[PDB]
């Protein structure tokens, strides 16, 4: 009378496997066979990649830049020189990095308003509550209204190799291609009517802090509002206290010589940016980029950790179940 | 102590027949439901966090958060309100039922709410009583009535019954025409047939009657007229106040071990997120007690935030690290663990070995609420004359054989007299040929002095041997009602702690002559020892219904006794044997089901969580969720729930029909075993330690300038998918490596749920809709598996994770 079914009777069929000790015992063995060699052949690359850290900040009466930490209402300027013994031949990446600059707090994170820079004509006149208080001022609103837009980073980093000679000869940057290609493409967009991008903010001002309007921020037309390179790289949240974004991109000479040869080397930091009042610190990075990415030992040594415990208890079961 | 009439004439505070034994009332179901319903510490927090969270900060939409909080209340109501509303049909049937009475020697009809106390009631062949009645004239010579007291002690014999002795000529020729009895009766009390009485007839003439009514005389309530003419009846007792009623004691509901260990684990994880919560509240401001680290100059706070007094922003500040880590609790859990038994319910039914060809009739499930209940019993109390024996049973030999081989203790409790009942017992293997028997019985008792007598030298001699074989305990009906009720006078050494010290180390315990309420006594003695061991009463009576009610979860077999014990109890079945396979496969199966299911959602969700709190102080401990608002509502809903929901409905940890050749497999989960304190401190840990590897192996991987080729940065948005996809699949492996019976249904599940997470964060990242006034997960996740990097981090935290496990599992093989 009842029904029959074995889903009903409970007598589907089943794999039901049974994982013995030694069933599992070659498991142990292959996959410390696959992470010690994986292991070694990214930890190998990581010392192969040549990194410079090179601080600018001050903080200190031998620093240049302790008369740039010293408040100055005129433009300040600094020369820092630094040396490297190691060339550079692949593709030379320019970073910024900011220490303690809390970029993760919720009151900071959220002050953005995605759907006004979008390019939506009707978000752009009203923002929405999340970038407060800096929605409006003197009752006109900010077209790049937040916090997070409104602290924009703005140093001006600039090399200068120097030869046999005491001239002088800059790099090379490349503005471009820093951002995301989906958040400069798709993500962020300008305001569709007009052409000209004076015509396109009318009601809106620039950000208090901002002495440049956000129509104003690069030559060319295709960086000039909303879809400059640095705004957007800035307007990425940072995820850690301490971080750098990507500032420059120097891409490889076409002359057979590498791309930054080992020599002494001259900075310019213009410094209009007051990062020592919260026990702030900026630095300047230079790195060179392989498959995996930057130089980052802990991938490589943490595949060594568990590889080498793993072929170890590999052993170690071994010899227990051996002994049976 | 009152004056009963017969006339009512002599020269609803106290039910007149009018009985109700519904819990709620049905005009005010809902607001006693509720009001015991929040009462639960569980149900209370689930409330308070929904009004705090719409209040102050919603990290998620309250709409996710407080709809399966109304969804679970909603369910238990059902549950109360159907269980309620059979109660009020069945209090309707008795309640309708046409009775004929004699009022101004006129016969009419009504029902029985309104017969009282002192009516004459004429009772006809065949008819059940209305309540119990003194015999007063029978048409029959001699006034002699058999009646069979099946409902009383579950036997079904003819009971000789006399009238009174002036009125036994009374035929039926206008009996009572005014009549003048007074009868001065006793207190109603539970001692069934034990009855005294004081009868007082006095015609219009002068009479003197020193007539003592006896339990003869007096006929109890739901006893059946067996091979009787019509007889009169008078209400001496009514309604509630009877033999057969007042045995019930009510319903208290039943309460699971599995649900005591779900509350007991709730209040450590409460206890867990205040400490969780108040630790950030208190590190938060230490922190800002910093002129520069609150309101700094990128970020300022609105005037507004300024003009706040400082303990109010205290008071919302940790509730909002409350609501942030509110996750830690599983509203979910409590939603699955409600369709777990609904569904799971069904498969009793559906099972072709609890169909009996002989009736034709099949098992049924009257309360779902019970399903884990039966993997945990170690005391079995049965009926005896209905379900142990019919003479035995096809397998009630050999079932008893498997109770024993299995670690349950069985008793035979039953109404049954001393002379046939120690016949049986022997025959169905329970007391073997060299079992010597205690027989603490009538015949071995005499008065209060041999009453300690025989329970120290029990002392004495029977506790000296802890064979373990040789001695069994009888008890009767009056030894155990002095046992239990007269054991007050010795504080010392109480004969109830006496007697249960007794009962504890004995193969077996066979009563006769107990009475419905004494069967509740002695099961309810049993509960309250040393701890609450689980307790099963089988029964197919219409006096079982006291001790089935009482127990934890009440069997109830449908016989030819009737179907009284079967509506009642939680389960029916249609034979003795078929009480194998219940408790050992099923219940084993349901058991082992959700104890890994309650013990996952706890693990489940310390793992979603742990990595969020550890983010706080990374984060300028300003409440900055981890993960996306979609994210933290989906990981309960779709991406994680499913694959423990399949795990659940249909998992045998081992064969089922391996389950019923060796019964001693019951024994590994007998005491709680799967939610004690050691699989369960091990669960927290191994959660905790996920957490740690999750967050902090992110961490360090996010110590480099780039993870791409193309050398850009990740945000915070890309931080918490990386921890968020090693958290689904970790979580997600984890079960898998606990599965060990794979079936279609599994692995579509399974393999399934991991695919839809994969599918579903590509859907909503990489689609811009206007309609999220916020964007921040649009092209993360791509961008996130666009890197190898990313991909070598995200293998090594899932093996890294699931290593202690792994490890345990090889382990569990040798040794
Ligand atoms: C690709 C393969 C498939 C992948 C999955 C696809 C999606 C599957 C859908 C759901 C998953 C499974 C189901 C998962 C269920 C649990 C999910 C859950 O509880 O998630 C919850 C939301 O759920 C819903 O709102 C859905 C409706 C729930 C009620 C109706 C649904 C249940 C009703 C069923 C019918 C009635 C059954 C009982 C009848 C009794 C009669 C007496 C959310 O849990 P949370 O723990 O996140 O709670 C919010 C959290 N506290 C916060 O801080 O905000
Ligand atoms: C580069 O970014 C700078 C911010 O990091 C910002 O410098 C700001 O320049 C304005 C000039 O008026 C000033 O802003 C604040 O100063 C007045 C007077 O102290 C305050 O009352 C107001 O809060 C006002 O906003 C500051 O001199 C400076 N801002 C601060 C507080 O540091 C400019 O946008 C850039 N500087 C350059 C390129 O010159
Ligand atoms: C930058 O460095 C050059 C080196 O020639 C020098 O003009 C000065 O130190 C800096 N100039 C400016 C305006 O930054």
């Amino acid at each position: 009378r009842p029904d029959n079914t074995a889903f009903k009777q409970q007598r589907l069929p089943a794999w039901q496997p049974i994982l013995t000790a030694g069933t599992v015992l070659p498991i142990f063995f292959i996959i410390g066979l696959i992470f010690i060699p994986i292991g070694i052949g990214i930890f190998v690359t990581s010392n192969n990649i040549r990194e410079i850290e090179i601080d600018y900040t001050g903080t200190e009466p031998s620093s240049p830049c302790n008369k740039c930490l010293s408040p100055d209402v005129t433009p300040c300027f600094c020369t820092i020189n630094f040396t490297l013994e190691k060339s550079f031949e692949g593709n030379v990446f320019m970073y910024y990095g900011l220490s303690n600059f809390y970029q993760n707090h919720r009151r900071y994170v959220k002050s953005r308003d995605d759907s006004q820079l979008n390019g939506d004509s009707s978000a752009l006149l009203n923002p929405s509550k999340e970038c407060e208080p800096y929605r409006r001022n003197e009752d006109k609103p900010i077209a790049p209204c937040g916090a997070i837009a409104n602290s924009m980073f703005n140093d001006t980093l600039e090399l200068f190799l120097i030869g046999n000679d005491s001239y002088p000869i800059p790099i090379a940057l490349k503005k471009k291609g820093i951002a995301w290609w989906t958040d400069k493409n798709v993500k962020f967009r300008n305001p569709p009517g007009g052409d000209n991008l004076e015509e396109r903010f009318k009601g809106t001002t620039k950000p208090v802090n901002w002495l440049k309007p956000v129509y104003m921020l690069d030559s060319d037309p295709d960086n000039n509002g909303f879809i400059n390179e640095d705004f957007i790289v800035w307007m990425r949240t940072a995820a850690l206290p301490t971080f750098r974004k990507l500032y420059r991109l120097i891409e490889r000479k076409s002359d057979l010589h590498p791309t930054l040869p080992a020599g002494r080397y001259s900075l310019n930091v213009t410094y209009n940016y007051p990062v020592h009042y919260f026990d702030g610190r900026k630095r300047m990075i230079l790195s060179t980029i392989s498959w995996m990415g930057g130089k980052n030992p802990f991938l490589g040594i943490a595949y060594i950790a568990v590889g080498s415990i793993s072929f170890l208890l590999g052993v170690v079961l071994l010899v227990i179940n051996h002994k049976y | 102590t009152r004056t009963v009439f017969v006339g009512n004439h002599p020269v609803q505070r106290f039910c007149d027949n009018r009985i109700v034994s519904s819990k709620y009332t049905l005009w005010n179901f809902l607001p006693k439901n509720l009001f015991e319903q929040f009462r639960r510490i569980a149900n209370f927090y689930f409330l308070i966090i929904f009004l705090v969270q719409v209040t102050v900060d919603t990290p998620t939409s309250p709409v996710t958060s407080g709809l399966p909080l109304f969804f679970v209340i909603t369910v238990t109501a059902i549950k109360q309100g159907y269980e309620d509303w059979l109660r009020h049909r069945a209090d309707n049937e008795v309640n309708k039922s046409t009775v004929y009475i004699i009022e101004n020697a006129k016969r009419v009809r009504k029902e029985s709410e309104k017969i009282k106390v002192g009516d004459v009631v004429e009772v006809q062949a065949d008819e059940t009583f209305p309540c119990d009645l003194i015999l007063l004239s029978s048409c029959t010579t001699d006034g002699t009535c058999y009646v069979t007291t099946a409902s009383l002690d579950g036997e079904s014999n003819c009971k000789t019954h006399y009238a009174v002795r002036d009125t036994i000529a009374l035929c039926t020729a206008e009996s009572i025409d005014t009549l003048r009895a007074a009868i001065e009766c006793e207190q109603p009390q539970p001692d069934l047939y034990k009855f005294v009485g004081r009868i007082n007839i006095y015609s219009n003439s002068l009479e003197a009657v020193a007539r003592s009514l006896g339990p003869e005389n007096l006929l109890l309530k739901g006893a059946t007229l067996k091979n009787t003419e019509k007889i009169y009846g008078v209400a001496v007792y009514t309604g509630m106040e009877t033999k057969m009623a007042l045995n019930y004691q009510g319903k208290s509901q039943k309460r699971s071990a599995v649900e005591k260990s779900i509350n007991a684990f709730l209040i450590v994880y409460l206890f867990i997120l205040l400490t969780k919560a108040a630790v950030c509240t208190t590190l938060k401001y230490v922190w800002q007690s910093t002129p520069y680290n609150d309101e700094p100059w990128y970020n300022q706070k609105t005037q507004k935030e300024r003009e706040t007094l400082k303990v109010l922003k205290m008071f919302t500040d940790f509730l909002s690290f409350m609501v942030l880590f509110n996750f830690i609790i599983p509203v979910s859990m409590y939603v699955t663990v409600e369709m777990q038994k609904f569904l799971g319910s069904f498969f009793i039914s559906w099972d072709k070995d609890f169909y009996d060809e002989e009736i034709n009739e099949g098992a049924l499930v009257n309360t779902s609420d019970l399903n884990e209940e039966l993997g945990q019993v170690d005391y079995v109390f049965t009926d005896k004359t209905g379900t142990l024996t019919e003479k035995l049973q096809d397998q009630a030999a050999e079932t008893i054989e498997a109770l024993h081989a299995a670690g349950l203790k069985v008793w035979v409790l039953t109404g049954d007299k001393m002379e046939t009942a120690k016949s049986t017992c022997y025959a169905c293997r329970l007391f073997q040929t060299n079992t010597e028997l205690l027989e603490l019985t009538t015949k071995t008792i005499e008065e209060s002095e041999r009453k300690e007598d025989r329970l120290h030298e029990l002392l004495i001699e029977y506790r000296k041997k802890l064979e373990h074989q040789e001695y069994g305990l009888i008890i009767d009906g009056s030894t155990l009602s002095l046992i239990l009720n007269s054991s007050q006078d010795s504080s010392s050494n109480n004969y109830k702690s006496i007697f249960l010290q007794i009962c504890m180390k004995c193969t077996a315990v066979l009563c006769c002559r107990m009475a419905p309420l004494q069967k509740a006594q002695i099961v309810r003695m049993v509960k309250n020892l040393k701890g609450s061991p689980i307790t099963l009463s089988i029964g197919d009576g219409a006096n079982d219904v006291s001790m089935i009610l009482e127990s934890h979860v009440g069997i109830g077999i449908k016989g030819k006794e009737g179907r009284q014990a079967a509506r009642n109890s939680d389960y029916s079945v249609p034979k003795f044997k078929h009480l194998k396979k219940l408790l050992l496969a099923h219940g084993h199966l349901y058991y082992v089901r959700i104890a890994h299911l309650v013990q996952y959602f706890f693990y489940k969700n310390l793992c979603f969580i742990l990595p969020q709190f550890l983010y706080q102080f990374f984060c300028g401990f300003s409440q900055q969720p981890l993960y996306d608002a979609a994210y933290l509502t989906m990981y309960n809903i779709c991406f994680t729930s499913l694959p423990i929901l399949a795990y659940s409905l249909l998992e045998q940890h081992i064969n089922i029909d391996t389950l019923t050749s060796d019964p001693r497999l019951y024994m590994k989960i007998s005491g709680n075993a799967m939610l004690q304190l050691g699989p369960f401190l091990y669960w927290t840990f191994l959660a905790a330690f996920e957490g740690t590897v999750f967050f902090f192996g992110t961490y360090f991987l996010f110590q480099t300038a780039s993870l791409e080729e193309n050398g850009k940065v990740y945000g915070n948005w890309t931080f918490g998918t990386i921890v968020f996809t090693v958290l689904v699949f970790t979580v997600t492996l984890k079960l898998a490596l606990d599965t060990r019976f794979w079936t279609w249904i599994n692995h579509f599940v399974i393999w399934g749920s991991l695919a839809f997470y994969v599918f579903f964060s590509f859907f909503w990242g990489g689609i811009i809709w206007p309609f999220l006034k916020q964007q921040r997960m649009y092209f993360v996740f791509a961008q996130m598996l666009s890197s190898v990097s990313t991909w070598l981090a995200i293998i090594l935290l899932i093996f890294i994770s699931l290593f202690p496990e792994i490890l345990l599992i090889v382990l569990k093989n040798v040794r």
